[PDB]
C-alpha cells in the first residue's frame, strides 16, 4: 500500500491485439482487470518495477495540480528548473536568488514590497508598494496595485488586480480583472474575461464563468 | 605671462564651474601657460614650466596637484627632439597636451561602470564625507532598478556630510545622518564600506580626510569589506610607515591644529576601483612604476 502510480508503462505489440479481440475494453484498468481475472492461457503475466530515487507524477485535478506545481518550484524534479529554459524561448528567462526566488527580465518592483519564498515573476510584471507575496506564480504582463496580499495563489497572463485586496488559494485565468475592496475565500476559480465588482466577499468554493450560467439574463 | 595672470586664471577656472577638481584646473592653467610662450630652447621652457608648477602648488595644498603636474610634465615629451625648428616641436607638444586633457575626462564613467555591479539588492551602505565619484556610482546603481539604504557621517569641522545628504535626497533614496562618534555603534547594521580617496601611495595605502583610520579599524574588527574609488592622476611616490611620516605640508592647511588628512595601511583594504581596472593592493606597486614613464 506504499506505491504511487506514474501512468508510465512499457508495452509489447501483442497488447494491440488484445485490444481488438475484446471489443468492450476502453481503458487500461479494464485491460488489467480482465487479464488478472482470466488466467486460462496466453499473454497472462504482468510485472512491476518500483523506483526510489527519482520522480514521476500525473495531473488530473486541481488538488494534484497544485501539489505538482509546489513540488516543481522547490527543485524536486531537477534536471529541469525554471532557470534551465529547456524550451529555448527568448521570452522565458530568469535569475535565481536566495530562498528560491526567480526573477524574469525587466520586472520592476516598488518600495516596501517583501517576497518571502518560492515566487516566480514573468517578464513585464509591475508591482506597487507595500505588498506581500508568498508561494505564488505570476504570469507575464500583469499589473498589481498597492497593499496586496497573495498567498498560495496562481495568476495567468494579462491579469490586472486593483489595490487593497486579499486573495488565498485561488486560480485566475486569462485577462481577468478584480476591482477594489474584494476578498476571495479559498478555492475560487475565475475563467477568461471574468470581471468582479467592488465591495464584495465571495464564499468558499465560488466558481464564475462567462459561459451560460448552467447551459439571456 | 606672469604669476598674477596664472593665479587669476586658476581662480576664475575654479569659480566658473563647481563640478571640477583642482587637478583639471591646474592642467588647464599649465596648458594655457604653454600656449603663451616665446622661448627658443627646450630646457628654458622646462625651467619655466617647473617654476609655474612650483608657484601653483603654493596656492592650494592638495596631493593631487603635484602628481598631476609631474605627470603632465613627463607625458608631454615622448618624442619632441627630432627636428631643429622650435615651432614643430611646440605644435607637437600642444597636440599631445590636448590629447592628454581629452583622455583625462572619461575616468568617472569607467569607474562607475566597473563598480556598480558590486552592490546587492536591499543592502545598507556606509560612507564618509563628500565625494562626487561616489555620487556618480550611486546614480548609476539606482539607474539599474536596485534598492538600498545609506548612512552618512556629519564629517566635522565643515559639516561636509550634510551636503552629500541633501544631494542624495534629491534622488529619493533613504539616507540617514549619524554623529562622528557613533561609527562603531552603527557598524553592526552595515554591510559594506565605500569611501573616496585623495592620493594613492606606493605600498597600497591611501591618504584621505581625517577619520578614515578609525572607521577602517572598526570595520576590520567585524569583518566587513572596505572599497576604495580613485583616479589615475592621484598616484604619488611616497612610502610612509606611520602617522607622523606624512609630510607636514599636507597635514596642516594653509593636535589643536586639527590635521586634515590621515593615512590608511594596505592591510585594511579589500579592493581598489581605478580607471586602469580592478587591482588588489599588491598590484599597485607594479602599476605605479609602469605609469611613471
Amino acid at each position: 500500500y506504499d506505491l504511487l502510480d506514474c501512468h508510465i508503462s512499457i508495452c509489447s505489440p501483442q497488447v494491440a491485439q488484445l485490444f481488438t479481440d475484446n471489443f468492450d475494453y476502453q481503458t487500461r484498468d479494464d485491460f488489467v482487470r480482465g487479464l488478472l481475472v482470466n488466467e486460462e492461457i496466453l499473454g497472462n503475466q504482468i510485472h512491476m518495477h518500483v523506483t526510489a530515487k527519482e520522480y514521476g507524477a500525473r495531473v488530473s485535478n486541481l488538488h494534484m495540480y497544485s501539489a505538482v506545481c509546489a513540488d516543481v518550484i522547490r527543485r524536486w524534479v531537477y534536471p529541469l528548473t525554471p532557470e534551465a529554459n529547456f524550451t529555448d524561448s527568448t521570452t522565458q528567462s530568469c535569475t535565481h536568488s536566495r530562498h528560491n526566488i526567480y526573477r524574469g527580465p525587466e520586472v520592476s518592483l516598488g518600495h516596501g514590497s517583501i517576497l518571502e519564498e518560492n515566487v516566480l515573476l514573468g517578464s513585464g510584471t509591475v508591482i506597487g508598494s507595500n505588498c506581500f507575496i508568498t508561494n505564488s506564480v505570476i504570469g507575464p504582463g500583469c499589473h498589481i496595485g498597492d497593499n496586496v496580499v497573495l498567498d498560495q495563489t496562481y495568476l495567468w497572463q494579462g491579469v490586472r488586480v486593483a489595490a487593497g485586496a486579499q486573495i488565498h488559494q485561488s486560480l485566475l485565468c486569462d485577462n481577468a480583472e478584480v476591482k477594489e475592496r474584494v476578498t476571495l475565500k479559498p478555492r475560487s476559480v475565475l475563467t477568461s474575461q471574468v470581471v468582479v465588482g467592488p465591495n464584495i466577499t465571495l464564499p468558499e468554493g465560488s466558481v464564475i464563468s462567462l459561459h451560460p450560467p448552467d447551459a439571456m439574463k | 605671462m606672469d604669476d598674477k595672470e596664472l593665479i587669476e586664471y586658476f581662480k576664475s577656472q575654479m569659480k566658473e564651474d563647481p563640478d571640477m577638481a583642482s587637478a583639471v584646473a591646474a592642467i588647464r592653467t599649465l596648458l594655457e601657460f604653454l600656449k603663451r610662450d616665446k622661448g627658443e630652447t627646450i630646457q628654458g621652457l622646462r625651467a619655466n614650466l617647473t617654476s609655474a608648477i612650483e608657484t601653483l602648488c603654493g596656492v592650494d595644498s592638495s596631493v593631487a596637484v603635484s602628481s598631476g603636474g609631474e605627470l603632465f610634465l613627463r607625458f608631454i615629451s615622448l618624442a619632441s627632439l627630432e627636428y631643429s625648428d622650435y615651432s614643430k616641436c611646440k605644435k607637437i607638444m600642444i597636440e599631445r597636451g590636448e590629447l592628454f586633457l581629452r583622455r583625462i575626462s572619461l575616468s568617472r564613467n569607467k569607474i562607475a561602470d566597473l563598480c556598480h555591479t558590486f552592490i546587492k539588492d536591499g543592502a545598507t551602505i556606509l560612507t564618509h564625507a563628500y565625494s562626487r565619484v561616489v555620487l556618480r556610482v550611486l546614480e548609476a546603481a539606482v539607474a539599474a532598478k536596485k534598492r538600498f539604504s545609506v548612512y552618512v557621517t556629519e564629517s566635522q569641522p565643515d559639516l561636509s556630510g550634510k551636503k552629500m545628504a541633501k544631494a542624495l535626497c534629491h534622488l529619493n533614496v533613504p539616507v540617514t545622518v549619524v554623529l562622528d562618534a557613533a561609527v562603531g555603534y552603527i557598524m553592526e547594521k552595515a554591510d559594506l564600506v565605500i569611501v573616496g580617496a585623495e592620493g594613492v601611495v606606493e605600498n597600497g595605502g591611501i591618504i584621505n580626510k581625517i577619520g578614515t583610520n578609525q572607521m577602517a579599524v572598526c570595520a576590520k574588527a567585524q569583518n566587513k569589506p572596505f572599497y576604495v574609488v580613485a583616479e589615475s592622476f592621484k598616484f604619488v611616490r611616497l612610502f610612509p610607515l606611520n602617522q607622523q611620516d606624512v609630510p607636514d605640508k599636507f597635514k596642516y592647511k594653509a593636535k589643536e591644529e586639527h590635521p586634515w588628512v590621515d593615512y590608511t595601511a594596505p592591510s585594511l583594504i579589500t579592493l581598489l576601483f581605478t580607471d586602469l581596472g580592478v587591482l588588489t593592493p599588491s598590484a599597485v606597486s607594479d602599476e605605479l612604476i609602469k605609469l611613471y614613464l
